[PDB]
């Protein structure tokens, strides 16, 4: 039997999955260690490596991006978890390797390759602590072209009135995701700063691990896919919306939490983001 | 102990001395000092990252 994560159900995932829609023909780039394509509760459309001595996309050393890529897009079946849109066209963009780590060159030349490649969405769970031209460049080229750009926040936690948020996140351009608990809750090592956008689940998540493994994991990682699926949900219901509007739709409709400083806007709802008319629950 | 300011501009060999006397089964990678890292958080793990001397050069932390 399958099971629907928790995080899946509290951004309102099942109620677009019971209206019909589940991204199908959305195309997402997952930027990260790589994706396991062996896994059977996943299924990889394509992808390249932008890592030297990792050649190959499809073997994901690490497990981090494997993870990342079921909270977007785990299959529909009677197995494993379910992603937040199952039907996805799922791209793995390796420019980390096993240690976790890339070069800034390196996730520039994945996030040149979404673009030539037609990506409709680019979830980047990543980040560090300097942004670079090259780097705000890439991203704002993205998002011109008419790619949904989703970051994790980052897990630098409170440093009194001081934005911690990573970069690319930190970049207007990229819709930078905090991290809440199944109670609403901001997770301690959850970023912040007047460049969080948006919160959704980050404890505890289970999601597809490399051979053939399940996991739960923690971090903006686990968030920022959460809201990259809703994404491709939203496009899904809407393929003419442009960027511009799958991005304000789930601005616009969020469930308002704390002070923006520590919530930004709050927790996705992407039931309420995938109406024609947005407010917020 | 979750930070150590104090290992900022240190060697990296003190740095591991130092946060394993405070943290034994700590998992410690090193790591360029101006790289992109995964966003996961992990309360065994601190990550060191190093100038091209092997000084730290960012406050070590939990995560
Ligand atoms: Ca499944
Ligand atoms: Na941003």
């Amino acid at each position: 039997a399958q099971s629907v994560p928790y995080g899946v159900s509290q951004i309102k995932a099942p109620a677009l999955h019971s209206q019909g829609y589940t991204g199908s023909n959305v195309k997402v780039a997952v930027i990260d260690s790589g994706i396991d394509s062996s896994h059977p509760d996943l299924k990889v459309a394509g992808g390249a490596s932008m890592v030297p001595s990792e050649t190959n996309p499809f073997q994901d050393n690490n497990s981090h991006g494997t993870h990342v890529a079921g909270t977007v897009a785990a299959l529909n079946n009677s197995i494993g978890v379910l992603g937040v849109a199952p039907s996805a066209s799922l791209y793995a963009v390796k420019v980390l390797g096993a240690d976790g780590s890339g070069q800034y060159s390196w996730i520039i030349n994945g996030i040149e390759w979404a673009i030539a490649n037609n990506m409709d969405v680019i979830n980047m769970s990543l980040g560090g602590p300097s942004g670079s031209a090259a780097l705000k460049a890439a991203v704002d080229k993205a998002v011109a072209s008419g790619v949904v750009v989703v970051a994790a926040a980052g897990n630098e936690g409170t440093s009194g009135s001081s934005s911690t948020v990573g970069y690319p996140g930190k970049y207007p351009s990229v819709i930078a995701v905090g991290a809440v608990d199944s109670s609403n809750q901001r997770a301690s090592f959850s970023s912040v700063g007047p460049e969080l956008d948006v919160m959704a689940p980050g404890v505890s998540i289970q999601s597809t691990l490399p051979g053939n493994k399940y996991g739960a994991y923690n971090g903006t990682s686990m968030a920022s896919p959460h809201v990259a699926g809703a994404a491709a949900l939203i496009l899904s219901k809407h393929p003419n919306w442009t960027n511009t509007q799958v991005r304000s739709s789930l601005e616009n409709t969020t469930t308002k939490l704390g002070d923006s400083f520590y919530y930004g806007k709050g927790l996705i709802n992407v039931q309420a983001a995938a109406q024609h008319h947005h407010h917020h629950h | 102990k979750t930070e150590w300011p104090e290992l900022v501009g240190k060697s990296v060999e003190e740095a591991k001395k130092v946060i394993l006397q405070d943290k034994p089964a700590a998992q410690i990678i090193v790591l360029p000092v101006g790289t992109i890292v995964t966003g996961e958080y992990r309360i065994d793990r601190v990550r060191l990252f190093v100038d091209r001397l092997d000084n730290i050069a960012q406050v070590p932390r939990v995560g």
